[PDB]
């Protein structure tokens, strides 16, 4: 039904400048009141401002942290949302949220998936993508467990799916951890032993910062 | 200038019992009798779900088991009874006075029966190595509680620098964590030794899950 | 001395019951005249509501000031005075040239007592006050609600708007904010059904 999706986010330069959008569907765009929410990673929520709609002047609202730094727009015609970021610090970075209110500047009863933001001066760098297979010193049970290790990269997020997304169950993707200002993560996943090796396992690492999409086969191993 | 403080800052509540987050406003944050705090729903990973607002009205689409009261500063949120879907973090919301402000948060733990953890080990994959570096990486997949703790042993002696330790979030359906640990070595450090183990100890079993391979097959 | 203590009480709170009922019928001209200007039977029903409301302050104000004036009279001057217009007695009385005051004192205890209701000083002030009661709120519902379907949130933005229009003409951000706080006061009720 409603759907409110988030768009343009990526890795951002200090003092640089940014543009995310949202693009709304399922319900009658101009009637509404929208806001703008961030989450840096691992705080809390912090709301950032709202527009008001068509009938009550299209003026907005912020909080201190951002007032006179970010400008909301909205764009009636195509039901779109926009929220344009200046003077960015690197505590700006965190995952923006774009969320219908409920009311007059009341409560926000739906959101987006968000959308994430680094402020960084360090660059973009592709992740390195190993295949993790049994050593082979416990050959048999009846489940096997799979892994790949994504290391390397920067900013964050990478998105990592086993067979195109068709190995969903059994799947336990790791939180990154960063070290000498790049991330490294893992992921593993458990099959039966009927179908491994006998059928294909493959780990898909992608990382849109980098535009990047790797595949890597789990093969046994030597 | 309202600020919002939630207690507690973390809660770990059995299946089918009563879970109470309460938040205290710096200031009133009613009009009159109406009240402006408003309660959400994060789980990890995913955005925001309003569960109660004008502090106990049950927005629309969320289960009777939630439920929200107080007035002028104190408000509670309840939660009865608990389900294994409800491990989430939980924010208050006031919006009497702009600018609008959330709660600290408050992470609620589902509590489960005790289970150990099943342990993988993998050796360094030969395409790392050729660019000069060594990971070993040891996953501890679904296990109760938290707490573990993971020892690398490198031709039987322990071994303390180049660890890394992540642990999920709790799972939304079964309650458990999974955890993994890698340690990192040069190619030619890693060539050095032969046997390579990972020792999970945890509240399940006094003696610990050993996992190992040697580096020549 | 203390009967020039309680004079300037006297004085303070007869000028701002004087103020109140300035403000209140001051609202109810543009509210009449808005009413006599535009021929939706909708928005006329809610300035009824509202008309009603603001009449009642003028005359809840009127009553506090009739009542208080020969009390303040008798306490400045205790010799017989029981008429209107006692500004000038108290005033000069609380700058130069004990039962009545005693019975002054419980009276302006008695008058704050009903401090609470109270509509404003000032017509923005009202206007507050005219939202905030319940009577214009089940007014308002009542019109936009329909049988079937969810009330209409549109027209509950267009109704408000108009009222506020009627009493303060020029908008302001404290307009602005106003509306938009008694519009979300009845955010639960414009979704049921």
């Amino acid at each position: 039904e409603v759907k409110l999706e988030e768009s343009g986010g990526g890795l951002v330069q200090p003092g640089g400048s940014l543009r995310v959008s949202c693009a709304t569907s399922g319900f009658t765009f101009t009637d509404y009141y929208m806001n703008w929410v961030r989450q840096p990673p691992g705080k809390a929520l912090e709301w950032l401002g709202f527009i008001r709609n068509k009938a009550n002047g299209y003026t907005t609202e912020y909080s201190a942290s951002v007032k006179g730094r970010f400008t909301i727009s909205r764009d009636d015609s195509q039901s779109i949302l926009y929220l344009q970021m200046n003077t960015l610090r690197a505590e700006d970075s965190a995952s923006y949220y774009c969320a219908r209110d409920k009311g007059w500047g009341y409560a926000m009863d739906y959101w987006g998936q968000g959308t994430s933001v680094t402020v960084s001066s360090a660059k973009t760098t592709p992740p390195s993508v190993y295949p993790l297979a049994p050593g082979s010193a416990a050959q048999t049970n009846s489940m096997v467990t799979l892994g790949c290790l994504v290391k390397g990269y920067f900013p964050e997020p990478v998105t990592v799916t086993w067979n195109s997304g068709s190995l969903s169950s059994g799947v336990h993707t790791f939180p990154a951890v960063l070290q000498s200002d790049l991330y490294t993560l893992s992921s593993s996943v458990t099959v039966p032993s009927s179908t491994w090796p006998s059928e294909t396992v493959t780990c898909n690492v992608a990382h849109p910062a980098s535009s990047t999409k790797v595949d890597k086969k789990i093969v046994p191993r030597d | 200038d309202i600020v919002m403080t939630q207690t507690p800052p973390s809660l770990a509540v059995s299946l089918g019992q009563r879970a109470t987050i309460s938040c205290k406003a710096s200031q009133s944050v009613d009009y009159d009798a109406d009240s402006f705090m408003h309660w959400y729903q994060q789980k990890p990973g995913q955005p925001p779900k309003l569960l109660i607002y004008a502090a106990s009205n049950l927005e629309s689409g969320i289960p009777a088991r939630f439920s929200g009261s107080g007035s002028g500063t104190d408000f509670t949120l309840n939660i009865r009874p608990v389900e294994e879907e409800d491990a989430a973090t939980y924010y208050c919301q006031q919006s009497n006075e702009d600018p609008w402000t959330f709660g600290g948060g408050t992470k609620l733990e589902i509590k489960r029966a005790d289970a150990a953890p099943t342990v993988s080990i993998f050796p360094p994959s030969s395409e790392q190595l050729t660019s000069g570096g060594a990971s070993v990486v040891c996953f501890l997949n679904n296990f109760y509680p938290k707490d573990i703790n993971v020892k690398w042993k490198i031709d039987g002696s322990e071994r303390q620098n180049g660890v890394l330790n992540s642990w999920t979030d709790q799972d939304s359906k079964d309650s458990t964590y999974s955890m993994s640990s890698t340690l990192t070595l040069t190619k030619d450090e890693y060539e050095r030794h032969n046997s390579y183990t990972c020792e999970a100890t945890h509240k399940t079993s006094t003696s610990p899950i050993v996992k190992s391979f040697n580096r020549n097959e | 001395k203390n009967l020039a203590d309680v004079a300037g009480i006297a004085l303070a709170k007869i000028n701002n019951l004087i103020k109140q009922v300035s403000a209140a019928t001051e609202a109810e001209a543009r509210m009449t005249l808005a009413a006599a200007s535009t021929d939706h039977s909708n928005i006329s029903a809610l300035y009824a509501a509202a008309s009603n409301i603001v009449t009642r302050c003028v005359l809840n104000a009127v009553h506090a000031l009739t009542s208080l004036a020969p009390i303040a009279l008798t306490a400045a001057t205790n010799g017989a005075k029981t008429s209107g217009h006692i500004s000038e007695v108290i005033d000069i009385l609380q700058q130069a040239s004990t039962v009545a005051i005693r019975q002054l004192y419980n009276k302006i205890g008695d008058l704050e007592k009903q401090t609470t209701n109270n509509c404003g000083t000032s017509v923005t002030e009202v206007l507050e006050h005219i939202l905030k009661q319940e009577a214009l709120k089940e007014a308002l519902l009542s019109i936009v609600k329909k049988p079937k379907g969810a009330p209409d949130k549109t027209a509950a933005d267009e109704l408000v708007t108009a009222l506020i229009n009627g009493v303060v003409p020029n908008s302001t951000a404290q307009t602005q904010k106003l509306k938009e706080k008694i519009l979300n006061t009845l955010v639960p009720k414009l979704v049921e059904g």
